[PDB]
Formats: structure tokens, C-alpha cells, sequence
């Protein structure tokens, strides 16, 4: 019971990690989208990833 | 939490562990850097600036 | 041991060239030092200075190219020399064998703000006097470089 | 495949076999004015040093060069950690 | 030393009905102003042998646009044979004067490049990220020369090369390095703030780059705009030397 209700509870949000990852994989080295609004230059490392 | 009129000062209280927490987080701002308060986070607002003085030619044609 | 240069300005309301005597630069090439002997501006060079300064004109130095071989010469904004209370720096470059290249004259500080500036301002002529001669630059560094390599390998 | 190259006055030349096929790898040679010369390996760091090779250049080729870049390809295995 | 203007469509190639001027008088230098003409022809200016200008297409409305924005034009000539820099002006009526003037002694160095920075690039990070959460900013000198010239003397162990950093409006030499025991030929590029200048070096037999970084204060001096004339403060330089295992093209 234990177990079950540990992976229930795990793939609430572990999946969707899952998936950014096999994304951040897949469709690494694009730039999407520009935000409309001017983000703090502290927030680059993960903003861009996949961008030099 | 409103046996009484105190709840009003309880909430105030509350407010104030808020407010901790607030402090806090101006603290994990300083942990981490993740506000726009010095000038390398405007770098991106700064236009080029206009050339005043216009000067060409080179070597002798 | 020392060499006298002569120094010569220019400022008009045409912002033409008419370069007069203004000071002389002794160019001691033994320790490397300079020092100029100006005489202080009087009221007609005030004056037109006052007309090169309302026109926005320029401020033209020059000097004899050899201590009348030639001229090496520049200019400054005769308004941004007045708002600037006669304050300004003029540097002497010369080139490793010693001789004369350029000179350049700027104010301190530089550009302008419409300040008003008085007659009596323009009686002392602040003038920081520098010469520049070729600074060498500096070749690739290799000793750190084999020895840090040395202390990795061990 | 031999070669001679004429015309070499006194001094320390850099010897490359530029081949767009197969690269070689160059070497130093110093000739003196007497006449006596003498190969050895190129290094532009510690240049004081000597590492003598045959005068008789016996430059053997290091296979074609590397121009390219093979793809990424990346598999699952990589997406795992 | 007679020069002429030859004007084509850049498409087709055939000469444009538009008639050039006959420069009659050799010419110095040319200048390609951002300025354009009605049908969005850029003016361009030639400076003569007797010093003046001619423009084109040097209409009424071309010659009031330049003849407005006379005084803020200035040429440089660089007379490599005397080892010579001029600066002129633009007047209103469409002549030159001397503005400044520097002489570099042909007897001891030859001016061998006068390579200035691109005029149809752009900068981007105005400032640079230094880390602890400063910025440092560049010396970006849209009139900045970067003359470099040659040792007279070809010995192995005496020759020298050379860079100066002349601005190109008041005649200012930012930097007046020389190199010793250095010889050419050399390879050079200026570009938005940094210049490189490859070259060989006799001492140790072996090419050698140099790059030099023009940085100002952590504050920007003159923001809103950039005038070559209200620089007082001089860019401090960063220089750096390494070797290059080839020779270069
Ligand atoms: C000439 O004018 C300059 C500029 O005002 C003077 O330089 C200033 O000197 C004071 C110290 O005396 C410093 O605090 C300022 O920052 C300097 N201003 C600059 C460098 O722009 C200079 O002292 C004056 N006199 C001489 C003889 O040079
Ligand atoms: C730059 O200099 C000019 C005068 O040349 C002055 O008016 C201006 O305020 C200064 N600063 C900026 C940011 O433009």
C-alpha cells in the first residue's frame, strides 16, 4: 500500500518533468518565442538552455 | 482564530510571521541574486548611443 | 639636454587659422619632462575667444614639427576650453626615437552645459602639460605558461 | 613523393607538407651559414629546446585530416542521466 | 592620379542614365554618407587634390542637407609616403580646413595599415558583465583609427611595429603602442570595441597575435550620444599577446 500510494503520489508531477526533459532533449538548440516582458538577466541559464 | 477582539491583533501577529517570512525572502534575494536591483540586470536597456562626430577617409587615393 | 618648442593657438569667429605665439615648451629629452612658459590671455584674445565661444567655434593649437620643418597641430572646443575655466590638458606624443608626433589638446572637464563664465575666470590658464612617448606593448607571456604546464604534468 | 626545395639562406623554417588529402606534421630545421643543418619538431613554446629528426625529411602523412563534425545522434541511454 | 565615378543598377549591371561628375582634379579620399537623396541614393562626398569637396548627386536638396551639416563632417587623409595624418573639416560652402594634423616620421616608421572599424556594424551589450553583479564599460569609439605602421629599420633584432589608436575627428592618439622585435607582415581587424593584429615575431620565429581591449570606466561617460570631441577621459587598454602556430593570409 505504501508503494502504491508513493508512485500515485509521484506521478502527479514526476511525468511532467519527465517530459520537460525529453523535450529540453529533443528541442534542445531553438529559440522559441520572445517573452513580452523584460526578464532579469539572472533568470538566462534556464531560459535559454540549449543556446550559446 | 476569533474568540475575541484580539483576533484582530492575532491577525496582525500572523502578519507580522508574514512578514518574517517576507524578510526572509529579501534574504534569499541576497542568497541568490535573483532581483533586478543593480545595473548588469539594465545592461539589456541601454541603447547604443548616436554618433556625434562623423569622420571618414583613410590613405591617400 | 632640453629642447624649446614653440606652441601657437588659433580661434576665431570664422573658425579660420590664425595660430599666434601663446607659450613655449621646454622638452628636456634627458628625464623626460616638459614644461611650458605661456603668457596669460589678454582682453582682445578674451574677447574673441568670448565670440569663438558664443559661435561654438574651436580652439587650435600647433607647434613646430621639429625644435620650420614641419607642424603637428589639433583643436578644442573654444567653449568647452571657456566652460571648462580654462582647465585642459594638453598631451606630447613622441615616438620611440624621439621625435615629435602629435599633440592633443583636451579640457577638463570635457563638452559643455551652457554655463555663463565670467571675464576674471580666464586670467590663469589651468594647463596639465603631459608628454606621451610610445608605450611598449607587451609580448606573449610563456614563462608562467611552461611552468604551470610543468607543475600539472608532476 | 620526394621533394627539394632550393634557395634556403641561414636561418630556423618551419617545413610543412600542405596536402588538402592527407595532413603532415611540421618540422623545424635550422641551417647555418657554414653549411652544417639540422632538422628537428617545432614548438613555439620552450622554442630553446631540441628534439632532432632526420634531415632526410621522412614526413609520413597522418591519414586525411579532420575537417568534419559527426552528428550528435544522441539515444535514449544519454536522455537517461 | 585622375579618378572617376562610374554608376550602374548592382542588378543588371548596366551604367545608370544618371550621368557622374567628371572629377577633374585627382582625388584623396571618398566618404559614403548615411545621408540619401530623394530616390534614396546615398550621398557620397570625394575630397579633391586642391582639398575640396564634390558631392553626389549634389542636388539643391543634397547640397543644403551637407551644407546644413557641414561643420560635423571630417575627413582624414593618410599620406603614407610622409608619414602624415590630416583631419578636415566641412565648411558651409563646400571647403576643407585643417583641423588637426600629425606627422609620423617616415625616417623611422612607415604607416603600413590604417584599418578603422566597419561602419555597417552594430554593438549590441553597450556594457559588459564584469560578475559581482557590475558591469564594465567598453570604449565603443566610432572614430577610432587604428593606424599601424612599420620599423624602418628591417633588423632582426631592432625592428618594431607600431599600432596607434588616432581618432579620427580631433586627432587624438588613444594609444601609441609599439612592439619590439616584431616584424611584418601584419593582419589586422578593428571591430566594434577590440582590435587584433597578427604579426611575426623576429626574436623567437613565430606569428604572434595581440589583441587589444578598449574599456572605460564602470560608469559610461557620455551616454545619450558618443562625440569624439567630448572624450576627456582617456579608455584605458587591455592587451594581450599569444602565438599562433601558422602563418596567416
Ligand atoms: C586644472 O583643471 C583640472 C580639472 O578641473 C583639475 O583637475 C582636478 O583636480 C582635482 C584635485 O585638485 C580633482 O579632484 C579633480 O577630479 C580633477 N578634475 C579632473 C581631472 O577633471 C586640475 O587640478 C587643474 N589644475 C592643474 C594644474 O592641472
Ligand atoms: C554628454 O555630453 C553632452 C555635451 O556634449 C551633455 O549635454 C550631455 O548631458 C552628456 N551626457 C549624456 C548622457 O548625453
Amino acid at each position: 500500500m505504501l508503494t502504491d500510494m508513493m508512485k500515485g503520489n509521484v506521478t502527479n508531477v514526476l511525468p511532467m518533468i519527465l517530459i520537460g526533459g525529453w523535450i529540453n532533449m529533443t528541442f534542445s538548440g531553438f529559440v522559441t518565442t520572445k517573452v513580452p516582458f523584460p526578464l532579469t538577466l539572472r533568470f538566462k541559464p534556464m531560459l535559454q538552455q540549449g543556446i550559446e | 482564530l476569533e474568540s475575541s477582539s484580539q483576533k484582530f491583533l492575532q491577525g496582525l501577529v500572523y502578519l507580522i510571521g508574514n512578514l518574517m517570512g517576507l524578510a526572509l525572502a529579501v534574504y534569499k534575494c541576497q542568497s541568490m541574486g535573483l532581483l533586478p536591483t543593480h545595473a548588469s540586470d539594465w545592461l539589456a536597456f541601454i541603447e547604443p548611443p548616436e554618433r556625434m562626430e562623423f569622420s571618414g577617409g583613410g590613405l591617400l587615393l | 639636454g632640453t629642447v624649446g618648442l614653440l606652441l601657437e593657438h588659433s580661434f576665431e569667429i570664422d573658425d579660420s587659422a590664425n595660430f599666434r605665439k601663446r607659450g613655449s615648451l621646454l622638452w628636456n629629452q634627458q628625464d623626460g619632462t616638459l614644461s611650458l612658459s605661456q603668457r596669460q590671455l589678454s582682453e582682445e584674445e578674451r574677447g574673441r575667444l568670448r565670440d569663438v565661444a558664443a559661435l561654438n567655434g574651436l580652439y587650435r593649437v600647433r607647434i613646430p614639427r621639429r625644435p620650420a620643418g614641419g607642424y603637428v597641430s589639433s583643436f578644442v572646443p573654444a567653449c568647452s576650453l571657456v566652460e571648462s575655466h580654462l582647465s585642459d590638458q594638453l598631451t606630447l606624443h613622441v615616438d620611440v626615437a624621439g621625435n615629435v608626433v602629435g599633440v592633443s589638446v583636451v579640457t577638463h572637464p570635457g563638452g559643455c552645459r551652457g554655463h555663463e563664465v565670467e571675464d576674471v575666470d580666464l586670467e590663469l590658464f589651468n594647463t596639465s602639460v603631459q608628454l606621451q612617448p610610445p608605450t611598449t606593448a607587451p609580448g606573449p607571456e610563456t614563462a608562467a605558461f611552461i611552468e604551470r604546464l610543468e607543475m600539472e604534468q608532476a | 613523393g620526394s621533394f627539394v626545395v632550393h634557395d634556403i639562406p641561414s636561418g630556423s623554417y618551419v617545413v610543412e607538407v600542405v596536402s588538402p588529402a592527407y595532413r603532415f606534421d611540421p618540422v623545424r630545421v635550422d641551417i647555418t651559414s657554414k653549411g652544417k643543418m639540422r632538422a628537428r619538431y617545432v614548438n613555439y613554446i620552450k622554442t630553446s629546446e631540441v628534439v632532432r629528426l632526420p634531415y632526410p625529411l621522412q614526413m609520413k602523412s597522418s591519414g586525411p585530416p579532420s575537417y568534419f563534425i559527426k552528428r550528435e545522434s544522441w539515444g535514449w541511454t544519454d536522455f537517461l542521466m | 592620379g585622375m579618378s572617376s565615378l562610374y554608376v550602374f543598377n548592382p542588378i543588371f549591371g548596366k551604367w545608370s542614365q544618371v550621368a557622374p561628375p567628371v572629377l577633374k582634379r585627382p582625388i584623396l579620399q571618398s566618404l559614403l554618407l548615411p545621408v540619401m537623396d530623394q530616390d534614396y541614393a546615398k550621398v557620397l562626398l570625394l575630397i579633391d587634390d586642391e582639398y575640396k569637396v564634390t558631392a553626389f548627386p549634389a542636388t539643391r536638396n543634397v547640397l543644403r542637407q551637407l551644407h546644413e551639416l557641414a561643420p560635423s563632417i571630417f575627413f582624414y587623409l593618410v599620406d603614407a609616403e610622409q608619414g602624415r595624418l590630416c583631419g578636415y573639416r566641412l565648411r558651409k560652402d563646400l571647403t576643407t580646413e585643417l583641423s588637426w594634423e600629425l606627422t609620423i616620421p617616415p625616417e623611422v616608421q612607415r604607416i603600413v595599415k590604417v584599418k578603422g572599424k566597419r561602419s555597417s556594424e552594430h554593438v549590441h551589450s553597450q556594457g559588459r558583465v564584469m560578475g559581482d553583479r557590475s558591469v564594465l564599460y567598453k570604449s565603443l569609439n566610432p572614430n577610432l583609427l587604428a593606424v599601424v605602421t612599420e620599423s624602418t629599420d628591417a633588423h632582426h633584432e631592432r625592428t618594431f611595429i607600431g599600432i596607434f589608436l588616432i581618432d579620427g575627428v580631433t586627432g587624438r592618439i588613444i594609444h601609441s603602442s609599439v612592439q619590439k622585435k616584431a616584424k611584418g607582415p601584419v593582419h589586422i581587424v578593428h571591430s566594434e570595441n577590440w582590435v587584433v593584429y597578427q604579426y611575426w615575431n623576429t626574436k623567437a620565429r613565430r606569428n604572434e597575435f595581440t589583441v587589444l581591449e578598449l574599456y572605460e570606466g564602470t560608469e559610461q561617460y557620455n551616454a545619450t550620444a558618443f562625440s569624439s570631441l567630448d572624450r576627456p577621459q582617456l579608455p584605458q587598454v587591455l592587451q594581450q599577446s599569444y602565438i599562433f602556430p601558422s602563418s596567416i593570409s
